[PDB]
């Protein structure tokens, strides 16, 4: 369960269902992770991830400052976006954010959605 | 089709009754017409006859009076009203009659039944085809229910009626304390003594006069006693109650104003008479009126599908809690008989035919107010105990006051020990006096205290205190925890020979609980509070409008209290441990409600037993039905607690405590005048009759770790909520 | 030394008064006793005169029995009085105050030292409190209300008319308040008579109620009732009245002492307990060049008027009603009396229809925000007033929401009826914002031309004035005038120091920690932690917890920490030595994001281990109440026809000045623009900045 996904539908009400509709069958019990979720060392991937995402955001700072700023395109997020890195001005980003809930207006992986149907 | 109508006097609770009537036929697939303003709206016709909906009874019941009027109808007395009447409810199609009212009101529905040969006149006339002559012909199916505060004829109103009176008393006695002063109240009961006789019981009342009983010669010189011995035992008010139809054993009236002639003649007191008129028949109905009159309805409504040409008209009627018919015309005539016999002077015969409790009630009330003096009480040398175990409850004090009076009047010496086994083996114990527990009846709480712990751990304090004590036997006043108590004191006999005594107890509690009793003292003073807060919290539910409001109640894993509470208040459901339910139950609840968005009535609410289920809770609940409901209503949640518990008890709970504790003191005089299981007792209420059952016999009727009993009376009651709502 | 006594009728609060006297007294550091039976205890003596501690709480118009008095005082040293009755207790002080030089009588006879004379000389200090605004109206008008609503569901099923004789031989102010409380149809009163052809007016008026389909009247009677020449006008001549003439089905009820009885309300405790400390530090600031006085509250203020001139006034009231100066003693009973006086008529007698000049005005009237009790009688007046001006009135329906909608109706004098004693929102009420529905609303406002708008509700009713008020640019619908009264259980408004519906609150309050400790009784060793409403506004707290008596209040506007905690509970477990072996503990809902309703109750429970245990109570949306108290009625009823009046005015000619709050400010009631309201308000709490009721803080703490 997504900690936010549901005002009413807690992590508690879930148990709470569960446990009790599976009474003769199946007994719950619930955790929440917590912070352990932040911490320890990073991942191979995050470690070059980090690594190499920022690089490029080097590369772009340099190849911007060459020109010596008030554009839109000085201002950017630099994103993954299907097989490219690319340069968003934060301006172009607003359109597709939602921000009372702080997340993106389309997710890709959100096609996947079925696979956890099949594959459990 | 059933016609409704209210007539004679108006009594608190005749709203619920006429819901219950409205809502019971519209379920049952009848159709159902208010008739207005009684009989007199029946012999009008017209507009005063009108077809009832689901929604045309919501937001009456928690209302006095009657929504759609009473009247005293001169027209229905004539042959010629009767004939319109009938005409009208031929038009409608209505042969079904549920009548609510009093004994004239009741006496016309009889005479009414008898001539619905009127017909054939109809025939004779050009008023009807004779096809309907034959067609309606003795098929006037009629039922009454009761609706009077007099108890004339348990009845619709009087419960409201004694709360009344009480209030009004309760807040009499601030004033009359300030310096000093005696009060003569006249209450009503036109021929019936009940209200008054009932309302001096809950006050502890100096004097009473009633029509069924008048006083006895002399009693001009015995009344004058007992308020100089008042003065004299520095009492800063006294309070005489007098019924309206007060008389002499020569039929004359004793007024109040004669009264009050007499106490500032003979005594010069400070004397001041208040007639409390109207107010008795107003109000808001009390939860045991709102309940009664919700039966009653729901039996009517039955009464009237089963009857056949070949029965007889009937009155519904609670006996011994179970929902009776009885014959109209045999209760007409009983009605004119107590008159025959208190014209007569056969005042005797006048309370014998009052009934078994009536009896009861005026013997119990002068045992406590008259106080032989002490010369004249023989004595034994017995001591007896009496103690509080428990969460407090309501009526305790009542119970407490009740058991030494009767305790000493029967000669004993009374010991009361303080704050339950805790004190008990502490030592903590006092004789106490009649003079000490006066001015108890009307007092919450538990004065000597009372507490949960259990005697078990402590037996050896306990016996020793027996023994310096000299203590002959135990009356116990309290809940589960009482009980528990006497079943852990049994088992010690062996060990302990000084628990080998006559050991009894009350159910005192506001959960009911208590196994061996279909009521405890207290839950009426609590069911009272929890009705008054659901009225408010609907209130606010219909100011905003598409709200539903989750209440959860007290009583533990016993389901009385939100069962009772939601049927007097008029919740949408009421979650109980006792039933079983699953999402599918709530989702069902859900759907209903949003249902009921559509409609006027925009409001709802849901009460939830504090233990009745240990994954659906309180907010479990909250967040389905504010999940479920999104973009139809929203919902709140608020626990009642502790306040529930309530203040001062009700007039039932003082009146249960007292009488109940006075048969358990009877019990415990008999059995000194002469030890096994039948000598350590639950003193119960069941269907009608007050028991004395063996702790060893009700642990098979227990179920220990929910701490409720396993049968439940009023679980037969559970389907009124779906059909009222 | 301070005694304090009690004289003359009784009246709900006396208790209270007292309790506050003996409190502030040894908090002052002075001794106090008790004088048992008024008077004749002082002229007694002995017991009758017993010392107070913290754990507690005919002769005299003889010379003969001052001077007796007056020794026993001198014996235990006591040279302050504080008495609490009616006219004839104070004048009886006055009286005395006069004659104590007759100190001297006692060096004469052996009474006395002579250096006592000169010791105790003129230094008899003597304050005085009214016990019969005095204490004890609100308790008797809750008594009065509370049997008409009785008696109003046995009326409806008969078509009946009753007569209800209420107290007054002399003062007339029950009955008004009593029949503005409950929308009485006719009022008899003693400073006011009827006026020649009141019996046919009167008649007229009850078969235009028929006429209009109302199910029963209501006629209420000063027990001193009288005519133009002073003979009794009594309720079974208005009885007999009433069958002879219109035949109707009709009862009298004489109320009688039930009056005078029953607990104090919330109003009378806290005013008891604000005058007793009052009287106390009247007598220490006293001199002997300083006159005895009579505390009093005018205006929300504690005063101390002369009590000299206050004897005489009460004479020359009765003296113009012997001789027919029937508007001078009206005038003596103050502004607020023919206040009432005005409203009442206003809103009992329509004038017919052809008689009304008319307006060509619309005027919409609205509920915004949570249901308050007071709503509706506030509606009632509103409509009834706008109606006697000639405008044609507007009802919205669920606020802004229904605003929105355009659940918008024609209202009229006989919709209303009946309203006054009811709790809820018959309109209905919705917390929304008109902010972005501001073209739904302007439309609406055009569609049935709506000139002015009345809103009765709470903090978004201020907030909705503001959106509207800025709106006005753009929208000219909005440039109309607008007024809000304020209506809400938290008295958390802008403006005013006090809201329609608190009253009916902190009286609900009140009764639930009464009955919580009428229970209890059995455990004893108890401290119950309970969690009141008022969002941010610690109103409803701290002014219940002043009336229930309770140990500790915790709210937002005075932060506290765990030492403030700590601290109380070190004083709760010290006060378990004690008799007085249960506590009393209130939380406003919001006072702190940590220290939660839970917190307290674990920390108490804890750290009173092995003392006492706790319980807690959350109270909940029973607050929002039942029944509206008669001062939420009245004041409903009253600033809602201020607030109507000064519509009609503002049509009678768009800037600041014409939306506005119309709230209470120290004695005055007064239009408030909202924009200079906004530097006065806490918008992130919804709180007022400056709140006058802090000031009474420290009572607490004496009175717990
Ligand atoms: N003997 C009777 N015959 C016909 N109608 C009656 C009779 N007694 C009472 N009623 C009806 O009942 C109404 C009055 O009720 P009442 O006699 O006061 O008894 P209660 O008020 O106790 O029902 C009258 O309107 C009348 O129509
Ligand atoms: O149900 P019991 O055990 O008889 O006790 C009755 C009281 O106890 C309660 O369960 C609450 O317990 P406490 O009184 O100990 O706080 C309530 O339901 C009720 O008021
Ligand atoms: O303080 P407000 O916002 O004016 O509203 C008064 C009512 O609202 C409450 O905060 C409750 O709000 P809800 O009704 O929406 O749950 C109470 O404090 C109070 O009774
Ligand atoms: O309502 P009325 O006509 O005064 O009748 C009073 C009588 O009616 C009763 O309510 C009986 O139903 C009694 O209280 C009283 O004796």
């Amino acid at each position: 369960r997504n900690e936010s996904c549901s005002e009413n539908y807690t992590t508690d009400f879930i148990y709470q269902l569960y446990s009790e509709e599976g009474k003769g069958v199946f007994d719950c019990r619930k955790n929440v992770l917590g912070h352990m979720q932040q911490g320890g060392a990073p991942s191979p991937f995050d470690r070059n991830f980090g690594t190499k995402i920022s690089a490029r955001a080097m590369e772009w700072i340099t190849a911007k400052l060459k020109e010596a700023f008030t554009t839109d395109d000085s201002i950017c997020v630099l994103g993954i976006s299907k097989r490219n890195v690319i340069f968003q001005p934060v301006a172009e980003l607003k359109k597709q954010t939602d921000f009372e809930h702080r997340i993106p207006k389309e997710q890709w992986w959100l096609k996947l959605r079925p696979l956890m149907k099949i594959l459990a | 089709a059933i016609g409704v109508l209210t007539s004679g006097g108006d009594a608190q609770g005749m709203n619920a009754a006429v819901r219950a009537v409205v809502r019971m036929g519209i379920y049952v697939g009848a159709k159902v017409y208010f008739i207005y303003e009684g009989y007199q709206g029946m012999v009008d016709g017209g507009s005063n006859i009108a077809e009832a909906d689901w929604e045309s009874v919501s937001s009456i019941l928690q209302v006095g009076g009657t929504i759609i009027g009473s009247a005293r109808c001169q027209a229905f007395r004539t042959r010629e009203g009767r004939l319109k009447a009938a005409c009208n409810l031929l038009q409608r199609g209505i042969t079904n009659l549920c009548v609510i009212g009093g004994d004239g009101s009741l006496t016309g529905a009889n005479l009414f039944r008898k001539e619905w040969s009127g017909l054939l006149e109809e025939l004779a006339r050009n008023g009807q085809i004779d096809k309907e002559a034959v067609q309606k012909y003795a098929y006037l199916n009629v039922v009454g229910m009761v609706g009077s505060i007099d108890n004339d004829f348990m009845t619709i109103g009087t419960d409201s009626a004694l709360h009344r009176i009480i209030e009004v008393v309760d807040a009499i006695m601030t004033t009359a304390q300030s310096h000093q002063r005696t009060f003569v109240l006249e209450v009503m009961g036109r021929h019936c003594g009940y209200l008054a006789l009932v309302s001096a019981l809950a006050c502890g009342a100096d004097w009473v006069f009633l029509p069924e009983s008048p006083p006895e010669e002399g009693w001009e010189e015995q009344m004058c006693v007992k308020l100089s011995e008042n003065r004299a035992r520095k009492k800063r008010l006294n309070i005489i109650i007098v019924a309206e139809g007060a008389i002499d054993t020569q039929n004359k009236p004793i007024t109040s104003e004669k009264i009050k002639e007499l106490v500032v003649t003979q005594l010069g007191y400070d004397t001041r008479v208040t007639i409390l008129g109207h107010v008795q028949r107003g109000g808001t109905p009390s939860a045991f009126d709102r309940i009664l009159a919700s039966r009653m309805g729901v039996e009517a409504v039955i009464a009237l599908l089963e009857a056949t040409p070949d029965t007889p008209a009937c009155v519904v009627s609670l006996n011994g809690n179970h929902a009776v018919r009885l014959p109209l015309m045999e209760c007409v005539q009983m009605t004119q008989d107590v008159q025959k016999a208190m014209d007569e002077r056969r005042f005797q015969d006048a309370v014998r035919l009052r009934g078994r409790s009536f009896a009861g009630n005026l013997n119990t009330y002068k045992r406590l107010a008259i106080k032989l003096p002490d010369d004249q009480i023989p004595k034994t040398n017995c001591n007896v105990a009496v103690i509080n175990v428990g969460a407090p409850a309501a009526g305790m004090n009542a119970a407490v006051r009740s058991a030494v009076r009767v305790g000493i009047a029967d000669g004993h010496r009374m010991l009361a020990i303080y704050d339950g086994f805790d004190g008990f083996a502490k030592g903590q114990i006092k004789e106490i006096g009649w003079t000490d527990v006066g001015g108890w009846t009307g007092q919450g709480g538990s004065i000597l205290g009372t507490k949960r712990v259990l005697p078990g751990k402590y037996l050896e304090e306990i016996a020793t205190q027996m023994r310096t004590h000299s203590i002959n036997a135990l009356l116990i006043i309290g809940g589960f925890e009482a009980y528990l108590g006497l079943l852990e004191l049994s088992a010690a006999r062996e060990k302990h020979e000084e628990f080998c005594v006559p050991m009894v107890m009350v159910p005192a509690t506001v959960s009911n609980n208590v196994p061996g009793s279909d009521f405890s003292i207290g839950a009426d003073t609590a069911l009272n509070t929890i009705t008054d807060t659901c009225d408010r919290i609907k209130q606010s539910a219909s100011g905003t409008k598409r709200r539903v409001f989750i209440i959860e109640t007290m009583g533990g894993y016993c389901g009385y209290l939100a069962n009772m509470g939601g049927l007097a208040a008029g919740a949408d459901a009421a979650y109980i441990f006792e039933e079983p339910f699953d999402i599918r139950d709530l989702q069902s609840n859900v759907e209903h409600l949003t249902e009921k968005m559509k409609t006027t009535i925009q409001r709802g609410l849901v009460l939830r037993n504090e233990s009745c289920s240990e994954n659906y809770t309180t907010d479990f609940i909250y967040q389905l039905y504010s999940e479920e409901g999104k973009g139809v209503f929203d919902c709140r949640k608020n626990v009642l607690g502790h306040m529930q518990q309530g203040g001062a008890p009700s007039p039932f709970d003082r009146n249960f405590g007292t009488k109940i504790s006075a048969r358990a003191m009877e019990w415990i005089t008999a059995k000194l005048k002469e030890t096994t299981d039948d000598s350590i007792c639950v003193l119960g209420i069941s269907k009608r009759n007050v028991i004395f059952q063996p702790v060893a016999e009700l642990k098979k009727q227990t179920d220990f770790e929910h701490r409720i009993p396993k049968e439940q009376w009023w679980l037969k009651l559970r389907p009124l909520m779906k059909i009222l709502a």
